[PDB]
């Protein structure tokens, strides 16, 4: 989905941002505002549970382990599609180059074949009529 | 072509002819990993 | 890293379908070269017997 | 002799059928295609042989014994 995705967002997103809060104040301890700090912790607990609720239905979703590594290397997916895209080039090269290998291969083939006896005559029915 | 028969072409535009840093240890875990009264 | 999961994890069905497409391809070329070696087997083994 | 050639021609027939693909399956780009225009062209020259190899055997060869026999007495 998206708006449960987007919930994981703005909520759990809010959870990261709240952390921005957490650190930024927790550089500086005022003897009590740990009240504010630990109320953020309180936010952390109401989160963590609510999250996991948002997290055991999150599906642990099937693991693109490597492309994981790739975004575990932070290298974002799009480059994946991109890089296999570059392969897909190389591969379209191979495949259709081979068709060419054919289209000449046959072509120059039949060329000489004619420059040789083009005389698989009767069965050239199928042959010619096969072109 | 065969994206032609594989519909990815939008992703062609997007995705015809940074990332980590772009869009703005632990992994080993990922391999082998009244509270107010307390503190 | 997570929210990045969140923030680019939009891509699944495609990207898989992609990798799939890759693999679809690659196997054609296998098929290809494999058919060839297949010959070469014939070439030697066949001939020399 | 001349037999062994026909045997050589069949050996070439496969040989061709292989490396005449060899690079193709493994990869000067139309130059390629003339490597290939060749590849066949070699195949050609072979088939030529085949053709000429060909006109070679003589066809009632069993009796040629009994011919030998009259010759034996010779």
């Amino acid at each position: 989905m998206a708006e449960k995705f987007d919930h994981l967002e703005e909520h759990l997103e809010k959870f990261v941002e709240n952390i921005r809060q957490l650190g930024i104040i927790v550089s500086d301890f005022q003897p009590s505002s740990q009240a504010g700090l630990n109320q953020k912790l309180n936010f952390i607990v109401t989160g963590l549970q609510d999250i996991d609720k948002c997290r055991q239905q999150l599906h642990d979703i099937t693991v693109p382990l490597e492309v994981f590594e790739y975004i575990d290397q932070g290298r974002n997916p799009q480059l994946y599609t991109k890089e296999c895209l570059e392969r897909a080039l190389a591969k379209n090269e191979q495949v259709k180059g081979k068709i060419d290998t054919m289209k000449k291969f046959k072509s120059l083939l039949i060329q000489e074949l004619s420059k040789v006896f083009p005389e698989d005559m009767a069965k050239y029915r199928s042959i010619r009529g096969e072109d | 072509n065969l994206i032609t028969h594989y519909n990815l072409e939008q992703a062609y535009n997007k995705f015809c002819g940074e990332k980590l840093s772009n869009f703005l240890s632990l992994r080993s875990l990922i391999e082998k990993p009244g509270t107010m009264l307390a503190g | 890293r997570l929210l990045a999961l969140v923030k680019w994890a939009n891509n699944a069905g495609k990207v898989e379908k992609c990798a799939m497409i890759s693999s679809f391809l690659d196997q054609q070329a296998i098929l290809f070269v494999d058919t060839a070696d297949r010959l070469a087997s014939l070439a030697r083994d066949a001939l020399v017997h | 002799d001349r037999l062994t050639q026909l045997q050589d021609a069949v050996n070439s027939l496969a040989d061709q059928f292989c490396n005449a693909i060899g690079v193709l399956q493994q990869c000067p780009t139309e130059e390629y295609a003339q490597l290939f225009a060749a590849l066949i062209a070699r195949t050609a020259k072979d088939i030529d042989v085949l053709i000429d190899s060909l006109p070679s055997e003589e066809s009632t060869a069993a009796l040629q014994a009994a011919s030998l026999y009259k010759l034996e007495e010779e």
